[PDB]
């Protein structure tokens, strides 16, 4: 095959459900507030 | 009682005149005595029947090994002879650089 | 006509030839050898007509007819289903060693053996004939109450299975049901108290 | 040696001379056999074996002659192949596909392949994967000069030919000695 | 039908490339340089 | 090759990128013991007994 | 092959200070011959356990596959079929293992079929 | 057998670092890659096998080699005409068809968010 | 013979045109019309090197011995190492419609058929496939058609909803020997 | 699945997020100062494959779309277990057809049913 | 040759990461959903718009107030419509002509007209105000989300100026309140209102019907570019355009003669009456094998007594018949000219097989006019929907896929499984050709679901309940990637000022209310 994947470089092939890089990691050290509630 | 529907009757005229037909669509099968043309006992419909399903559903072991090569690119000799035996296997093996 | 009706049933040119020769020569020796009328020509067309018509029908209600609900047949699989079911009750006479030959009982025996059986595809007349066999099979197999009626082939073959059929009056339509309950209300809540 | 630039090369000589002979011969040969066949009245010649051979000769020589030629087999000669009543042979489109495939198109020459895949599989020779590989590799797509040769090794059959591996190893060479862009050739 | 008659000659002449696509250079000959160059040298003035 | 805050501002790519692979892969050979082809069969005879 | 050549090119650009192994397991189709380990009755002399003490396995064996010869001389007053029931295989069997040969003389050299019991 | 539990090869990558979590993100790395590499060559046989099931020819060969035997299950030398050997290997195709979906589907089960491997 | 076999293998079975006329001419009468016979139709390969090389068989001459075996020998190993001999013993196929995709779009699979003036007889009078704008293709899901839409009266469904797209299926292929045959069995059953 | 997928995704250069349309011309906002104002695009020009002379989208300062062939990615749908609307190519042949049992009486178009009529 | 340099451009994703790393975050481009606890890899994504919005023509650009909220439920009802086509059998087919499409496209119509809507199903995207039907129906009025009585009521009417606004009797006479799932024939006889073309932003269908599409003329120049061109080229500027202009209008009216190739009269013929529309029966006849064809209101008596078996032959002008098994269609009689100026009569049906003289791309064009050409419907939202998924079916992007871990199967899921067939004679299992079932029950938990996994399904044919290996069930997928593919791609509403976006921190998903 090719050396490097059609899956790569090709936009017809591109995948909708992938993010960027940084987005997650910012969603990932959200700490929210824990007092959600009055009483706990 | 609309779902209900009437078990059908099969007569041994019609059982044989199918019989004949296929015994017509594949002649090798009578060649071969894979089926006969004759629906004598009680027992013969199914008898012919699992005949079928066998002749279609095993493959000889040369063929298998032939077919898994194809395909698959499984690597092997394969022997055509009545006294050879393919014998399908598994190889582990350890690498290291 | 008789024998050209049944003998030919599965190759339709053939068949078609077959009676073409028949009446042809049926007219041959209807036309010379015969006399002052033209009826006997007007009865071979009309007996062609009679053959050809009897046979189509034949293959529509001994054959098309009973193959042609396939839901009944549970879409090829409850043909599948009986057809081990069958081979189950009757294995002293199909795979024994009376029965046959031990070459037959090991092929048998290694199709079985494999990590998942799968079911061989089949060309049309054997189809034909596997779907004819197992419901004559299925015939016997049944419980006496749905020997004659049941819906679906395999039905009953297997003793236990778990069903949905857990809605008795969702079938029937929302006005009757509907009038029956104000009714029913009505009184139970204009009679008693507990 | 490239079988390719064989075809192209041999286009410069004479090429169109050559091909208004092919076709004033082809004329001459559709008279005679009409002659010859002188109960199928109304479907002779055209009906013949020998009327589609003469056909095929027709095509596989417009192959050698230049571009316009090249260009017109699949497209006016088959359709007057089928206006004709001449029935094809494997030959006739094996030569059709690798027509399309010197023009470069390979969308048309992989769909022939695909209704002899469907209906006529049986007949099918290796010529016609040469085709395709060679067609690639004129494209310069050689992940379906690459697929092909998988595929064509799969089934054993029909066996491949030393021009087979001759196309398809020339395809490999072709793709290897290729540049990139800038961004990719820094190291 | 008959030989080397006028439709056939015009059929032998396969399909006819517009002018429209052509892309001809300074000199009246095809170009050297790559489509989307010549596409942009030539783009409509704004 | 673009990315000019490379190992300086502190961006150390997760994923060896695909040009590396290719070229790393590019510049060493390939064994031939490695691609383990047999269609004959076993030497049962010669094949232990071959050349000191 | 290909997956297996991109795999173990992985070790190429593999991490820092990091090492890797590779353990391949296939399916390979192995050939049972009958010609060559035949299956045969038990000898009509036994094998004790003397057969092997140590330095038995070096000294009063050999390595299996034994040697059986596919090569057979004629001898004087035979025919076609009395050398195959001398060599336990049909005659049809030995005419072709022989196929170049139309007739057998006394003294000459022949092909044993390798089904030959 | 069906889905994850089986194959025709089998490959293992045995990593080795001096701390865990270098051997951890090494694992994470070279995972990705043969997800990608590995989704490139099933599907290249992917389309190879879609285009042998829609049909071709059978081998002489192949043919032969499913004719040898002196006799068959029902006792006598079996007659296995083209059609019904093109029967098998089509069976044989459909199912490795199952087996490069499921493959293929799974590599694109891990997105950024939902990555588990 | 293998003529023969062909052209009836073509119908599925009386005869087909294709056998009426084959691309192998007749013998000439002598020892140099057999040479030069052989010449022009088989001349690639060398066939008297061929025909030498047939002789022996294990041994055994076939010429001095066997003579029909011999002959089918070198027959069977010329057939077999020539190129035009395999270009002429091929087997008539059907002939692929080119097609154009829907002018009303259903299916990217569903296509416009092209038809030959065999197959309608009737129909305007149209140019060449390429001419009218349709093109190789197939696939495995592919499916022909002929086009048409079905008639607006004047109502509102026809004013305001779109055009209802009637298509008729059609093969995607044409069958020359079996037309031919067909309807000269339709000659001999007129006469 | 995006809406006009491949006028944006595919026929676009930025993939649709990245403006072509901007002039370079100097910014007076304080983090744009930097930026000053461009000569116009040189013009009769031969570029290099991934640039432009950044007049339009048409023509971006950076090229992002490949120029080789594009292929969408192999269905990963089963072309084998569907069963789709019989053709007249397979009626025609229905009689040499092996399918399935589930291709026989299959519940939409059962073949079975054809086969007869 | 453009191709001797391979030119890998720059990969989307890496595009997308330098754009969101110049943004820092790019707050601006995210879903308001990814700014509350634990998003999802959907709401991980920027603001792109998907291919669910394509049908709905009420909200324009900007929606105004609810109307965001009344497609979301056409969406839901979209849903729910693919997952009862799955269920009982009909969806696209890859293959599928016109004919078998309108056959398919009718008995679904049918069970969605008989299936309630589900709202347990419905579900909330960020920001968007939870709303009931009968909100809903008593702002947008009844027609728009329709009771059975009201669905009822205009396939089985005709007028045009009852576009139902409130609600209507019950047989037991009350107002019915039900929501079954949205049915494309509906939509359909709704476009036939003008009332209703008006309402949905389509009202230019009135004056545009009949008339051409305006000319496009191949390079048209500004008055900028035309003010160097001399006289004598301006004369051939206008002689270009002017042809190109009379050639498409003359093109148009030659279309819409709407004229057809008669074979038998070796003409091209075109319609001049409509007769209205005759129910018709088909007449073998008995000897020669002849195929007749009678208009069922003439012969009404003699067709009933056949009807009930008394007598079974019905003869006309001394030729006896049988009528056929069913043959039993709706045709229309169409008077035909000729080119000759010559009159036939000809059914609907034959009349249709015909074959055009003119069949240019944009005959439907009016529909829309000036935006580009649809051969569907394109007011009606299932239709629409109804077509997009039949496209990306064509195209293999959408049908049945084994299924993996992570396609979110669960209760209610439409499934093709292998039907597991059962011997004693086997060792390990027996496999069966698919049939479709729904999903029962799935645990995710590896405890509760061993290695090989398994899934409690209910196969539709008998309803029977079994336990099936995974790897034997397939599921219908909507995109090639996943990683769940069993879900459809929700659009998010536009916010033009996206800087200010509020979030409660105390309950982001606004659960007290």
């Amino acid at each position: 095959s090719a050396n490097i994947p059609r899956s790569v470089w090709d936009p017809a092939q591109h995948n909708p459900n992938w993010s960027d890089s940084y987005g997650h990691d910012i969603t990932n050290r959200r700490a929210w507030p824990a007092r959600k509630w009055t009483v706990g | 009682n609309m779902n209900v529907v009437q078990r059908p009757c099969i007569e041994d005229g019609l059982l044989s005149l199918v019989l004949e037909a296929v015994t017509k669509r594949h002649p090798n099968w009578v060649k071969a005595g894979v089926i006969q043309t004759t629906l004598k006992d009680p027992f013969d419909a199914l008898r012919w029947m699992m005949h079928i399903f066998i002749r279609l559903s095993y493959v000889p072991h040369a063929g298998a090994a032939t077919i898994a090569r194809l395909s698959r690119r499984r690597i092997g000799p394969i022997g055509l002879e009545p006294h050879q035996f393919n014998v399908p296997a598994e190889l582990g093996f350890v690498e290291q650089y | 006509a008789e024998a050209a009706v049944t003998k030919f049933l599965f190759q339709r040119g053939s068949f078609e030839s077959m009676l073409h020769r028949i009446i042809t020569d049926a007219l041959e020796k209807m036309s010379t050898l015969a006399l002052g009328g033209q009826e006997g020509n007007l009865a071979l067309e009309a007996l062609k007509r009679q053959t050809l018509f009897k046979r189509n029908d034949y293959i529509q209600k001994r054959l098309i007819d009973v193959v042609s609900n396939s839901a009944y047949l549970g879409y090829g699989d409850s043909v599948w289903q009986v057809f081990f079911a069958a081979v189950e009750a009757n294995e002293e006479n199909l795979l024994s060693d009376r029965a046959t030959t031990d070459a037959i009982r090991a092929a048998w025996e290694g199709v079985m053996r494999e990590d998942v059986v799968r079911l061989p595809d089949v060309t049309g007349v054997v189809a034909l004939y596997l779907t004819l066999v197992c419901i004559r099979e299925s015939g016997r197999l049944v419980p006496e109450e749905l020997k004659e009626l049941s819906s679906g082939l395999e039905d009953g073959v297997r003793p236990g299975v778990r069903k949905l059929q857990q809605y008795p009056l969702i079938f029937l339509h929302p006005t009757v049901k509907r009038r029956f309950v104000v009714k029913a209300v009505a009184e139970i809540l204009h009679n008693s108290s507990s | 040696c490239d079988p390719a630039l064989t075809y192209k090369l041999l286009g410069d000589e004479n090429g169109e001379e050559r091909a208004q002979e092919a076709y004033r011969w082809f004329d001459l040969a559709l008279t005679s056999l009409a002659v010859d066949c002188g109960h199928f009245v109304p479907y002779l010649p055209q009906g013949t074996a020998a009327a589609s051979h003469i056909t095929n000769a027709l095509m596989r020589t417009l192959l050698t002659c230049g571009y316009t030629h090249v260009a017109a087999i699949p497209d006016s000669v088959y359709d007057r192949m089928g206006s004709m009543g001449i029935s094809p042979t494997i030959s006739t489109y094996e030569l059709v596909m690798l027509a399309l495939s010197l023009q470069g198109n390979m969308v048309e020459a992989e769909s022939i392949l695909s209704f002899l895949r469907s209906h006529h599989s049986e007949h099918i020779t290796v010529e016609s994967f040469n085709a395709l590989l060679l067609g690639h590799r004129e494209a310069r797509q050689f992940d379906c000069c690459d697929a092909i040769w998988q595929e064509l090794v799969d089934r054993r059959w029909p066996r491949a030919s030393p021009l087979t591996a001759e196309l398809y190893l020339r395809s490999i060479m072709d793709h290897a000695n290729t540049p990139t862009s800038e961004p990719l050739q820094s190291f | 039908d008959t030989q080397n008659d006028k439709k056939q000659l015009a059929r032998r002449l396969g399909r006819y490339m517009l002018f429209a696509n052509r892309s001809l250079d300074d000199t009246g000959f095809p170009t050297d340089a790559r489509a989307d160059d010549y596409t942009r040298w030539m783009a409509p003035p704004s | 090759s673009h990315r000019r805050d490379y190992i300086r501002m502190g961006y150390i790519p997760r994923y060896t990128p695909w040009e590396w692979i290719a070229i790393q892969e590019a510049d060493q050979p390939l064994i031939a013991e490695q691609i383990r082809q047999d269609n004959i069969g076993t030497s049962y005879f010669f094949s232990l007994n071959r050349y000191w | 092959t290909e997956f297996e050549k991109r795999m173990y090119d992985i070790r190429h650009w593999l991490h820092r200070q990091t090492s890797c192994e590779f353990h391949t397991i296939y399916r390979r189709n192995v050939i049972h011959d009958s010609a060559v380990f035949p299956t045969e009755h038990d000898p009509a002399t036994p094998t004790t356990h003397e057969h092997h003490r140590m330095f038995s396995f070096a000294l009063d064996w050999q390595s299996a596959p034994v040697n059986r010869l596919s090569t057979d001389t004629v001898h004087e007053g035979e025919s076609w079929d009395a050398v195959a029931q001398r060599l336990g295989c049909s005659v049809g069997e030995l005419k072709d293992a022989n196929a170049e040969r139309e007739t057998i003389e006394a003294g000459v050299v022949i092909n044993v079929p390798v089904t030959a019991t | 057998e069906d889905g994850i539990r089986g194959s025709e090869v089998t490959y293992k990558i045995v990593l080795e670092g001096f701390w865990d979590h270098h051997v951890m993100k090494l694992a994470e790395d070279v995972c990705m890659f043969l997800k990608d590499v590995g989704r490139q060559i099933v599907e290249e046989k992917l389309v190879a096998v879609r285009r042998l099931l829609q049909g071709g020819a059978v081998d002489p060969e192949l043919l032969a080699a499913f004719n040898c035997a002196r006799a068959g299950p029902f006792g006598g030398l079996d007659e296995y005409d083209k059609e019904e050997v093109a029967n098998f290997l089509r069976s044989d195709l459909r199912r490795l068809e199952e087996q490069c979906l499921s493959v293929i589907n799974r590599c694109n089960v891990p997105v950024p968010g939902a990555t588990n491997i | 013979q293998t003529l023969q076999n062909n052209a009836v293998e073509a119908v599925g079975a009386g005869s087909a045109p294709w056998s009426i006329l084959g691309p192998l001419t007749a013998i000439g009468p002598t020892a140099e019309d057999t040479m030069v016979w052989l010449q022009q139709h088989y001349g690639d390969v060398d066939v008297m090197s061929i025909m030498r090389w047939a002789r022996f068989r294990k041994g055994k001459d076939l010429m001095a011995k066997d003579r029909p075996q011999y002959l089918a020998r070198a027959a069977a190993w010329i057939e077999l190492l020539s190129k035009r001999n395999r270009e002429m013993e091929e087997v008539p196929l059907t002939y692929m419609r080119k097609s154009k995709p829907l002018v009303l779009d259903t299916n990217s699979n569903v296509r416009v058929a092209w038809q030959t003036p065999l197959m309608r007889s009737g129909g305007p009078p149209r140019l060449l496939a390429r001419e009218e704008g349709y093109v190789f293709h197939h696939s495995n899901s592919s499916r022909f058609v002929e086009e048409t839409y079905r008639h607006p009266g004047e109502s509102l469904q026809s004013r305001y909803l779109a055009l209802q797209p009637l298509h008729t299926e059609v093969s995607a292929k044409e069958d020359f020997q079996r037309l031919y045959y067909q309807a000269q069995k339709h000659h001999k059953q007129q006469e | 699945q995006l809406q006009a997928q491949d006028r944006i995704i595919c026929g676009t250069h930025g993939a649709g997020i990245v403006a072509h349309q901007t002039a370079v011309n100097s910014s007076d906002n304080p983090m744009l100062s930097s930026v000053t104002t461009a000569a116009p695009a040189a013009d009769l020009s031969r570029t290099k494959p991934h640039e432009g002379t950044g007049t339009s989208e048409r023509d971006p300062y950076i090229r992002t779309l490949h120029n080789q062939r594009s292929a969408a990615p192999e269905s990963s749908v089963s072309q084998s277990h569907t069963v789709n609307a019989p053709t007249v190519d397979e009626c025609e042949m229905l009689a040499e057809r092996w399918g399935t049992m589930n291709y026989w009486h299959n519940d939409t178009f059962p073949r079975l049913v054809v086969f007869l009529k | 040759t453009e191709r001797n340099t391979i030119h890998y451009g720059v990969p989307i994703q890496q595009i997308v990461d330098e754009f969101v790393f110049r943004h820092r975050n790019a707050r601006g481009e995210r879903p308001l959903d990814y700014f509350k606890p634990f998003p999802n890899f959907r709401a991980l994504r920027l603001n792109r718009m998907y291919r669910d919005v394509e049908g709905f023509s009420l909200m324009k650009q900007r929606p105004e107030f609810l109307e965001w909220e009344l497609f979301t439920r056409y969406r839901q009802h979209h849903q729910q419509r693919r997952r009862l086509a799955l269920l009982h059998g009909l969806e696209p087919v890859a293959n599928e002509t016109a004919q078998e499409r309108d056959t398919r496209r009718h008995r679904l119509d049918e069970i969605c007209e008989r299936t309630p809507f589900d709202e347990r199903e419905m579900r909330v995207n960020d920001d968007e105000m939870r709303v009931s039907v009968e909100t809903l129906r008593s702002w947008f009025g009844v027609y728009m989300l329709p009771s059975p009585t009201v669905v009822n009521a205009v396939l089985g009417g005709s007028a045009s100026v009852n576009l139902h606004l409130y609600h209507l009797a019950d047989e037991m006479g009350t107002a019915d309140t039900r929501e079954h799932v949205l049915s494309s024939r509906y939509l359909n006889r709704l476009l036939l209102l003008e009332s209703y073309q008006n309402r949905v932003g389509r009202g230019f269908m009135n004056h545009v019907v009949g008339r051409a599409p305006e000319p496009v003329v191949p390079h048209e120049q500004p008055q900028e570019v035309l003010r160097h061109f001399s006289a004598e080229e301006r004369a051939m500027y206008e002689q270009h355009v002017k042809e190109q202009t009379s050639r498409q209008l003359g093109e148009w009216e030659r279309a819409m003669k709407r004229r057809r190739w008669l074979t038998d009269h070796q003409q091209y013929g075109h319609v001049v009456s409509h007769g209205l529309e005759t129910s018709v029966v088909d007449l073998s006849h008995t000897e020669t094998g002849a195929v007749l064809t009678v208009s069922t209101k003439a012969y009404e008596q003699e067709i009933e007594a056949v009807r009930m078996k008394t007598n079974a032959t019905i003869k006309v002008d001394g030729m006896v018949y049988n009528l056929l098994p069913n043959s039993e269609r709706r045709v229309v009689p169409l008077t035909v000219q000729l080119d000759s100026g010559e009159k036939i009569d000809m059914t609907s049906e034959d009349f249709d097989r015909c074959e055009l003289e003119a069949f240019p791309r944009n005959l439907n064009h009016a529909l829309n006019y000036g935006i580009a050409n649809y051969a569907y419907n394109r007011g009606n939202y299932v239709e629409t929907q109804d077509s997009i998924w039949e496209e990306q079916t064509a195209s293999g992007q959408e049908g049945w896929s084994p299924a993996t871990h992570a396609d979110g199967l669960r209760e209610g899921l439409p499934v093709r499984a292998r039907r597991p067939i059962f011997s004693s004679s086997a060792e390990q299992r027996i496999a069966g050709g698919p049939q479709r079932a729904v999903i029962i029950q799935y645990h995710h938990q590896p405890f509760f679901n061993p290695e090989p996994r398994l899934v409690k399904v209910a196969f539709q044919c008998d309803g029977t309940i079994m336990e099936v290996p995974i790897s034997d069930v397939m599921i219908w997928q909507r995109r090639y990637h996943g990683p769940e593919r069993t879900v459809g791609d929700e659009s998010r509403r536009y916010n033009p000022a996206a800087m200010r976006r509020y979030v409660d921190v105390t309950d982001p998903f606004n659960e007290k209310t």
